[PDB]
RNA sequence: UGCUCGC
């Protein structure tokens, strides 16, 4: 049984795939005039660049029908308007735009722009910060080439590629290049004859 | 897969770990956050001086 | 004797991820031990990396030499690394929630009165910065009431302390430059800063961002050093959220909905360039049209129907970049150049 | 004029089309010059007042009228989360054979609130997970699910087939330890609500297991939030800078907030007029209409804050915030200590 | 039809980066194999592996790529002259003429630490220096301003205002700027290159 | 007195450019006494300003009358006889720039002050006999007081 | 070991104090904040969060003249405690009364 | 699988409410009225109990009995 | 095609070599007419927040 | 060895 906590991977439903940066207090968050503090806020640099105005309408779309009851469709090429559901929100006394006043929870003070706030559908992936986290000791070695194994479930270590041995060489680190490829990986003493060679 | 180029030019290494990574502001430019479970496997040989 | 410790905070340790595009895809960095989960590090240096904390997953490496270490801290620190060798460019700048936080901050509209100025500038003071005075600069107005302007607020990071030698000079123009004002732009676009004093102009990309020269850190990073310019960029991290989550930065659907005036000029646009569409169909399929040199008559139409088509598509962005109002967060993003520009406007 | 404008930005909060303005608390020493704003406690003793506009069960309206964006930010917090109670902490199992998960069964069990009185109680010290007689609270649930041995012959409905096939939260008993039976009388110690579906049951299936509570506060985790929702929201003021008659003035009424603007025919034609500015939740449809945005004036007083404090039934509202200043005036007391002890 | 012809065009720009990757990480492969043998010598000749010579000097000057201030210069004079007098504004020393100002440099640049700098750099601060002097000169002849240092108008001298002082501070931040933007000796300027033309 | 400009300036614009900012303004003032035109960015959410306004402006070294130029720090709770107070609307600045006129190509004799408050731009261009104690990296207190 | 006291420099100024406060929140650092920045011999008040893992605040104090920057930590923290006892008094009253009339 | 016990967002009892709410679906009320009649002003508690699935008696149909 | 959530009615008598499952799934308040035509409200793999 | 994924 697992919590969500920092760097579980969650996802809106619009390819907004994220990562648990940092889990406020409840007393933290900001507050409406209702009291209704949000679960999770969102980054809005993400539209620009991206243009998900789908996002947009599609929490516009499920305030208006949380407060009104209903389930509305965001059909492909259809669904419900903007307008009925700005009528929506107008009826029940909230903002046509979703956009409400909030006072910040840590000053007390309320905040100069009005934020955004709704019911999105938001999904968590698979991918788990516990299942991916892995930290590599001496450990096993393969017979063939005495290296650490692969993966993670054969307890193996992360590989130093060729183009990260092109970003030492170009550093110019030569001790760093000798003690991970040499004496930290495949290490060994053998014994040469000055004669046949 | 051959000898040099997967056992040679790039080879692997251990003392080493993989981790997702989260964003943090209140730290310096040069300094990145551990996490305690990686720290007590990631061993640094110290030599016992005066 | 040798002692297997663990990894305790002071250690340098090598950083990086799988796919290295230049060499500043892995540098060493200072570990400090934190009881989450994952590896966190300021996001400024997020641009060498590529990382956009989606689940990118990057490697930590541990030298078992003293000579490797140093060789890692020295060569490989991050602070001695802030620009590429490429072009000489500095890479680890301010990035999103920073340009727009500190756009915001420089705005001629800011006005903090005592509290909140203070309370500005205290929240940087941690770490290394426990040491040193706070040095309140005198109010800009003080008769009818007493405020703080905000680019004396983002001054203060440059030099947070009196013995602080830095002294910050820089003048360049901005994103939104007019190219006449000369430092008096109405749209106040002309960055000038004396003895690291925020004289005019607002904070943006083209001068905290990563994009190329005349940038606030590379001039410190080229005249006070590597730790000025360090300490300055970690103030700017420090300071910059907590003003844009006291002041409030959201965006919603009646952000980027459209106008009257605008809907009329993409219609009567839109007619316009069907019109001359249908025109020139009419011209090259009965008759003889202009035909373009170096060019076929078909790709003549080809260019013309393009041309008219782009014609619409900039009048009704310029339309709606004209009948859009301040504050609006697209076009405040746009302007700092944080994220996005007036073509993803336009079209969104 | 001038000073019109420092009283508006000193004492109201202005909410315009795009962005709000005025949401600095100003009023300090040197931030104004023809005002004295030092502190003076006989001046914020006088302008103070608290006045109640509601009470229930388990729901609290108030009204205070003086106090500062802080201390009431403040108060809120340490309802919140600073407030300590009484909430399942340990569960120990016997043979659940039931199909919800034996975790996500004792995390129903933990966010089940407690009657019981948390200043009768004492937090547990680090460890000692045998529990004492003063710090912890013992529910047993035993649920055996069977077969009705007289129901019809189709029975399609579960309730008439089987019997305790859905374990509410009624079925728990508080089992006393030591001398908590002669302290607390029959029936004070119980689940609040008493109607809470924990999971549902077959044939077959039991749930045996009790349930070691403990004293915490919310800060911890949220199961020991007493209040559900505790708020404060500036009490609004709407003003209109001229009188507005004839038709426009009903559509004020569908503007804003049914209940704030009234219209009346003193002289046989409607004009609007602010009735009760509490009512309004500031929707900001007055924007909408282009020729009503300059006759409208939306405001906030800063130095008024209607509190809103709907518990989770534990205790009642009013001992709720009581219990929150006396943790305020506790920390206040033991930083004093701990200073007076370093000089 | 719109939607599918955006669809068309994400995925034109998807396949696009995605053949993209491969060749560029063959390329960088290969440019880096071919280029990590090259390194920057104590006698600033850039020597391969073998000795054989590839430069007699890296970039026919020798200065760092990641130290060029500039657009490919190493110093821009204004920006550097404009933070001379920003930092060090000295109250209490007169403005200097065009001639003055001409000796003054010349004066300076004579010294035996001026010596071991390029000849190419010299040239510019001398071009700038006369630039900036006939800059004073216009300045004076359009309002009337005498070098003696007796005009009455003192913020006339507050136009274009240069001290000994400040020329001094200026030519010595130049020279320790110039030479601390040289090709350090060990460095791997090959695969620098490699990485700087494959990125 | 450490008054170094005083004069009586009336507006000509309020905003050339449009609304740009909600609190700040560029007004565009003349002064009657001379030809020193004034471009200034003023407050008017706390100052209001009209386009018919008539202000007297003085700029001034110190904000003492008494001559002492002590102002290694500003106090705001302190009270004492000052010149603010015979004035409504103070600003504090630095004279960052002094620029000389351009337009005249030979014979000019019109400089130009360009101060900032707080990044609030003030231009003041004139004669140079006018501008005289103005020097760069100089600290000075802007004095505005409507009239009648 | 809860609250402790740190000087600007190795000069120990009393002028410029850091307090710093363990097991604390904005709660009680923004509280204390406002009243001790109404006290006129403050030049500077400010609190900040060291990081949201651990429970600490940190607390800066500089005064105007030779105030030891101690004197309005104590001021402020029993402003505080009057407050709140008038305010529960206060509301204590005014519940009582309300539900007086009620009945 | 089953209803929570406590809202998500602000921590309502909201388990309690959950078969009263069938019934007023057995009943002739619709969602919005049924939701306002048991006492849901915020609209959080609106979404937990009208967006909420029952899935514990489809799971109790596969369980041995 | 990796959203985490349930995945049938026997989902508790299923044994796979890994299984997600989603404590309290939710369906969605914005719903496609495809998704009533695949019956994906009656398995949902969300919440709602 | 195969394949589905994660950027
Ligand atoms: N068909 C098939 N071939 C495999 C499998 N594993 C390995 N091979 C073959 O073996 C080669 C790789 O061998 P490895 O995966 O290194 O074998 P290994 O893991 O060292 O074997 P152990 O030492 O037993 O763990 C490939 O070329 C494959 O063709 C498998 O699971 N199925
Ligand atoms: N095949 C690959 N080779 C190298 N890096 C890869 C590969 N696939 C993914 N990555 C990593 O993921 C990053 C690609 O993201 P990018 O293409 O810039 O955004 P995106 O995936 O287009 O997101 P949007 O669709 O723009 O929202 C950059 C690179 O470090
Ligand atoms: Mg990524
Ligand atoms: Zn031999
Ligand atoms: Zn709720």
């Amino acid at each position: 049984t697992r919590r969500p906590e920092i760097g579980d991977k969650f996802s809106s439903r619009h390819g907004q795939k994220g990562v648990c940066g940092l889990i406020v207090p409840q007393e933290d968050m900001p507050f409406c005039d209702s009291g209704i503090c949000p679960d999770i806020i969102m980054n809005p640099h993400g539209f620009p660049s991206r243009m998900t105005v789908g996002k947009l309408i599609e929490l516009l779309a499920g305030k208006a029908g949380v407060l009104d009851g209903r389930f509305h469709y965001g059909t492909a090429f259809g669904g419900s308007k903007v307008k009925d559901v700005c009528e929506d929100l107008v009826r029940h006394g909230y903002n046509y735009l979703g956009k409400d006043y909030v006072t910040s929870g840590i000053t007390g003070e309320p905040l100069e722009a009005y934020i955004y706030f709704g019911p999105v559908y938001y999904q968590k992936l698979k991918h788990m910060v516990l299942d991916k986290m892995h930290a590599r000791a001496r450990g096993p070695r393969a017979v063939l080439t005495r290296q650490p194994t692969e993966g993670r479930s054969r307890d193996g270590g992360l590989r130093l590629g060729e183009m990260e041995r092109d970003c030492l060489i170009g550093y110019g680190a030569s001790m760093l290049l000798l003690e991970r490829l040499m004496i930290s990986s495949d290490a060994f003493e053998v014994d040469v004859c000055g004669q046949c060679g | 897969q051959g000898r040099f180029r997967g056992n040679l030019s790039g080879k692997r290494v251990d003392f080493s770990g993989r981790t997702v990574i989260s964003p943090d502001p209140n730290l310096r430019i040069d300094e990145v956050a551990v996490p305690v479970h990686v720290a007590k496997i990631l061993t640094f040989p110290e030599k016992v001086n005066k | 004797d040798i002692v297997e410790r663990h990894l305790i905070d002071g250690d340098v340790v090598l950083f990086n991820r799988q796919p290295s595009l230049h060499k500043l895809s892995i540098m060493a960095h200072l570990a400090r031990v934190k009881p989450h989960r994952t590896f966190r590090f300021n996001e400024c240096v997020c641009t060498p990396y590529n990382a956009d904390f989606d689940g990118d997953e990057m490697n930590l490496h541990l030298p078992q030499t003293e000579e490797a270490k140093a060789e890692a801290l020295v060569l490989m620190g991050t602070k001695a690394n802030l620009v590429t060798p490429r072009n000489g460019e500095p890479l680890i700048a301010a990035i999103q929630d920073f340009l727009t936080g500190a756009y915001l901050l420089t705005l001629k509209d800011t006005f903090f009165d005592r509290a909140k100025a203070c309370q500005i500038i205290a929240s940087i003071l941690v770490g290394k910065d426990e040491k040193i005075k706070v040095r309140l600069p005198p109010p800009t107005i003080l008769k009818p009431v007493t405020l703080w302007t905000g680019k004396q607020i983002f001054s203060v990071i440059l030099r947070p302390s009196d013995d602080n030698p830095v002294r910050a000079n820089l003048r360049t123009k901005g994103k939104q430059y007019c190219g006449k004002g000369e430092d008096l732009c109405a749209n106040d676009s002309y960055v000038t800063i004396q003895n690291s004093e925020l004289m005019s102009g607002s904070m943006d990309k083209g001068t905290l961002g990563s994009g190329s020269k005349n940038n606030i850190f590379y001039i410190l990073l080229r005249d006070w050093g590597q730790n000025e310019a360090a300490d300055a960029m970690s103030r700017l991290a420090r300071l910059a959220p907590v003003y844009l989550s006291n002041r409030g930065f959201s965006i919603g659907i009646g952000d980027v909905t459209p106008g009257q005036g605008l809907l009329k000029a993409k219609y009567e646009l839109l007619n316009a360039g069907y019109k001359k569409c249908d025109e020139y169909i009419e011209a090259l399929n009965t008759g003889k049209l202009q035909q373009q040199p170096g060019c076929t008559a078909e790709e003549t139409l080809e260019a013309l129907i393009l041309k008219e088509l782009s014609v619409i598509r900039d009048h009704a962005g310029s339309a709606c970049l004209r009948e859009l109002d301040k504050s609006n967060s697209p076009l405040t993003m746009a302007l700092c150049g944080s994220k996005g520009s007036f073509i993803n406007i336009s079209q969104m | 004029a001038a000073s019109q404008a420092v009283e508006e930005m000193r004492s109201r909060v202005v909410l315009g089309e795009f962005g709000v303005r005025n949401v600095h608390t100003t009023d300090f020493p040197g931030n104004y010059s023809g005002y004295d704003d030092a502190w003076d406690q006989d001046r914020f003793e006088k302008n103070f007042r608290v006045d109640v506009v509601h009470m229930d069960e388990n729901s609290l309206e108030f009204d205070m009228v003086g106090i500062d964006a802080a201390i009431a930010n403040a108060f809120r917090r340490i309802l919140l989360a600073e407030v300590p109670t009484m909430a399942v902490e340990k569960v120990l199992v016997y043979n659940n054979t039931s199909i919800v998960q034996d975790e996500i069964l004792a995390h129903r069990l933990g966010l089940i609130p407690i009657h019981a009185d948390p200043r009768l109680f004492e937090y547990r010290n680090q460890g000692d997970e045998e529990g004492t007689e003063i710090d912890t609270l013992q529910f047993r649930l035993q649920v055996r699910c069977t077969r009705n041995p007289h129901a019809a012959k189709d029975s399609s409905d579960p309730n008439e087939l089987y019997v305790n096939h859905k374990v509410y939260t009624r079925h728990m008993t508080w089992i006393p330890l030591g001398n908590q039976a002669d302290l607390f009388p029959e029936g004070t110690i119980r689940p609040v609500h008493d109607d809470i579906l924990i999971a549902q049951l077959r044939p077959g299936q039991e749930i045996d297991l009790l349930m070691h509570c403990v004293k915490g506060i919310g800060k911890d985790h949220a199961k020991f939030s007493p209040v559900a929702t505790a708020s404060y929201r500036l009490l609004p003021d709407i003003t209109l800078l001229e009188p507005v008659e004839g038709e426009a003035a009903e559509e004020l009424s569908r503007c804003f907030s049914p209940g704030v603007i009234e219209v009346q025919e003193v002289q046989g034609k409607k004009v609007a007029r602010v009735a009760n500015p509490r009512l309004d939740t500031f929707s900001r449809e007055i924007f909408r209409n282009e020729k009503l945005k300059k006759v409208v004036r939306l405001a906030r007083v800063r130095d008024h804050y209607i509190f809103s404090v709907e518990s989770t039934g534990v205790l009642p509202p009013d001992v709720l915030v009581s219990e929150a200043i006396k943790v305020l005036m506790g920390k206040c007391r033991r930083f004093l200590d701990e200073l007076d002890a370093v000089q | 039809t719109e939607f599918f012809f955006h669809t068309m065009a994400g995925r034109e720009g998807l396949v696009d980066t995605a053949v993209k990757t491969a060749e560029t990480g063959y390329m960088q492969r290969r440019l880096v194999k071919s280029l990590e043998d090259l390194c920057s010598q104590y006698d600033l000749t850039v020597r391969s592996s073998t000795g054989d010579i590839i430069q007699f000097i890296y970039g026919g000057d020798g200065l760092d790529p990641a130290a060029m201030e500039g657009k490919d210069e190493p110093l821009e004079f204004k920006r550097v002259l404009d933070n001379i007098k920003a930092v060090f504004p000295c109250p209490s020393e007169p403005a200097l003429s065009k001639n003055e100002l001409i000796l003054t440099t010349e004066s300076i640049m004579k010294k035996s630490e001026f010596l071991c700098c390029q000849d190419s750099f010299l040239q510019e601060i001398k071009k700038f220096i006369k630039g900036v002097s006939e800059k004073i000169k216009k300045t004076r002849d359009k309002y009337g301003i005498n070098d003696n240092g007796t005009t009455e108008p003192r913020v006339l001298y507050q136009l274009d205002r240069i001290t000994p002082t400040q020329v001094e501070k200026f030519l010595e931040t130049c020279r320790d700027k110039y030479m601390r933007a040289q090709m350090e000796p060990g460095s791997a300027v090959g695969a620098l290159c490699a990485q700087s033309i494959g990125e | 007195a450490g008054i170094l400009f005083e004069d009586i300036f009336d507006v000509k614009d309020i905003d050339p450019e449009g609304k740009k900012f909600d609190r700040v303004s560029r007004l565009h003032c003349e002064s009657e006494s001379f030809k020193m035109d004034l471009i200034l960015d003023v407050n008017i959410q706390i100052y209001p300003v009209d386009l018919g306004d008539k202000f007297r402006l003085v700029i001034a070294s110190t904000l003492y009358e008494d001559g002492t130029l002590d102002d290694g720090e500003y106090n705001p709770t302190d009270d004492r006889p000052s010149r603010a107070d015979q004035f409504e609307y103070v600003m504090y600045g630095k004279v960052y720039r002094i620029e000389g006129d351009e337009t005249s190509t030979e014979a000019a004799t019109r400089l130009s002050a360009y101060v900032s408050y707080g990044g609030l731009l003030m231009r003041l261009q004139g004669d140079a006999n006018n501008l005289h104690g103005f020097e760069v990296d100089s600290r000075v207190y802007l004095l505005m007081k409507k009239l009648a | 070991k809860t609250a402790l006291e740190m000087v600007q420099a190795a000069g120990t100024d009393r002028h410029c104090v850091t307090f710093v406060l363990h097991e604390e929140d904005h709660t009680l650092g923004n509280s204390l904040r406002y009243m001790i920045m109404k006290n006129p011999e403050v030049e500077f008040c400010g609190y900040t969060t060291t990081h949201p893992s651990e429970s600490k605040i940190n607390l800066r104090i500089q005064t105007r003249g030779t105030l030891p920057a101690v004197e309005p930590f104590q001021r402020g923290l029993n402003e505080l405690m009057n407050v709140c006892q008038h305010v529960l008094d206060k509301f204590e009253a005014s519940i009582k009364d309300y539900k007086d009339q009620k009945a | 699988m089953i209803i929570p016990v406590r809202c998500f967002t602000c921590g309502k009892i909201v388990g309690n409410k959950w078969e009263a709410y069938l019934g007023l679906l057995q009943a002739e009320y619709t969602e919005g009225d049924a939701l306002d009649a048991l006492g849901l002003k915020r609209y959080c508690c609106r979404r937990m109990l009208l967006a909420h699935v029952d899935l514990i008696e489809k799971l109790l149909n596969y369980a041995p009995l | 095609k990796q959203a985490m959530g349930t995945i049938g009615y026997n989902q508790r008598n299923r044994i796979d070599t890994l299984m997600y499952l989603l404590a309290y799934p939710q369906k969605p308040m914005v719903k496609t007419k495809t998704i009533e035509l695949i019956e994906f409200e009656k398995l949902p793999a969300g919440q709602n927040a």
